[PDB]
């Protein structure tokens, strides 16, 4: 089941609009250079052991925090973050969503979009921020299904 | 053309740049268009998103947030699905 | 650049131009869409009318406060024969109340 979970996680990641793919460290640094503290994005990790990286603005500057994908699960780089204080996720967006919320520890706020997301998605984000119960919404079945595909608040 | 017309379900006339209205994949399929299902409070937002989308394609600048009020979210979703955008 | 919606009655126009463009130039852009002249059109920001010579920036439009996602409203009124009509804007539809599910 390792692949199935990875593929899905990548499908979600493409939906975010803040997955930058083969972006480099110096590209991430120039992009986030003057952005607001907490501004973040995800790109591929250059390192052999790591799959993805969170590139985020800090008062210090843009920095990077890597994501492990081992044994069907994601978590933050356990070298920098204390392994005893690490939750695990089946989704890399779930992971990022979880941390965005918690700090309303890791300071993520708004994602830096590669391009303007669709309005449909932008609504999906607003809707999800209000409610979890999709079944009880004055909407047709196809739109309810769209909301199921991406539950997150970012 | 240069511009086009969009008429809300409650009659409001919205006039937008030709290439801005092409954001909606449904609109690209066809100088005036009527929308019996989409009210003016929803269609006004859809015109704003067009401005947003076109402005922030291939952007050297940071793409800002497009605010949506909870009240319009449900209708704007249905409209945005309708319009393919 | 500055993004705005020019409104009269049930009509609303989405466009843009330099922050340094003149109110007349904007009136001239309305003539290209609505086919009336500049001298038979009176613009306005909220309640106060605008001067043809002043820049959109001088009028207070700024890029900062009139962006694509939130474009500023510009009032418009026509020359009713031997006078000008009262600047009027039809309000947009009212949204429903939120269902309980969306708090």
């Amino acid at each position: 089941m390792q692949a199935a979970r990875l593929a899905k996680a990548l499908r979600e990641l493409g939906q975010t609009g803040w997955y930058w793919g083969s972006m480099t460290v110096n590209e991430a640094k120039e992009k986030l250079k003057e952005a607001p503290e907490g501004t973040f994005l995800i790109r591929d990790s250059s390192h052999s052991d790591y799959l993805l990286t969170i590139s985020v603005k800090t008062s210090a500057g843009p920095t990077n925090l890597r994501i492990e994908y081992q044994d069907g699960k994601f978590r933050l780089d356990s070298i920098i973050c204390v392994k005893s204080k690490l939750k695990q996720f089946d989704s890399v967006v779930h992971l990022i969503d979880y941390y965005v919320q918690m700090c309303k520890h890791l300071y993520l706020t708004k994602p830096l979009y590669t391009s303007a997301p669709s309005l449909q998605h932008l609504c999906r984000l607003t809707i999800n921020k209000c409610t979890g119960a999709i079944w009880g919404l004055p909407l047709p079945t196809r739109l309810k299904d769209y909301l199921e595909e991406y539950k997150f608040q970012v | 053309m240069m511009y086009v017309k969009l008429i809300s379900s409650d009659g409001h006339e919205f006039i937008v740049k030709r290439e801005h209205a092409l954001t909606s994949g449904t609109i690209k399929a066809m100088n005036e268009v009527n929308f019996r299902e989409i009210p003016s409070h929803v269609l006004s937002k859809v015109c704003m998103y067009f401005t947003y989308k076109v402005r922030y394609t291939n952007s050297s600048t940071e793409i800002p947030e497009f605010p949506i009020a909870p009240e319009i979210a449900l209708e704007l979703l249905m409209a945005a699905n309708f319009l393919d955008c | 650049d500055v993004f705005l919606m020019i409104r009269r009655h049930k009509t609303t126009i989405f466009t843009d131009a330099k922050e340094s463009s003149t109110v007349f130039e904007l009136k001239r852009i309305v003539e290209g869409i609505l086919k009336r002249p500049p001298d038979e059109q009176r613009l306005y920001k909220d309640d106060q009318l605008l001067d043809d010579g002043k820049t959109l920036g001088e009028c207070g439009f700024t890029s900062q406060t009139a962006r694509p996602q939130a474009p500023a409203t510009v009032g418009l009124a026509f020359r009713a024969d031997d006078t000008f009509e009262a600047l009027c804007i039809e309000p947009f539809s009212s949204p429903p109340e939120l269902p309980d599910v969306m708090k």
